[PDB]
């Protein structure tokens, strides 16, 4: 991690790319085809 | 008073075959 973007105050678009599991058939429906995946949101603490 | 004459129609049968192949697939890209 060397840049972290504020995944916050973004609220139906944030977890909205994930939604692809649409128009672009070139995102093999994630599920259905039972395909692996990476998560794009990691936790952290701050001060 | 006895009966004499005997005959008949068909004659069926069976048989089988055994084979053992070796095949292979490959982790083909799950793409469009």
């Amino acid at each position: 991690v060397v840049s972290s973007i504020d995944e916050l105050g973004a609220d139906e678009n944030l977890f909205e790319d994930y939604v692809k599991e649409k128009s672009v058939p070139n995102h093999v429906p994630r599920h259905q085809f039972g395909i692996p995946y990476p998560l794009k949101n990691y936790f952290a603490l701050v001060l | 008073i006895p009966i004499p004459r005997p005959i008949t129609t068909p004659h069926n049968n069976f048989i089988i075959f055994n084979k053992v192949h070796r095949f292979l697939t490959y982790g083909l890209a799950n793409v469009v």
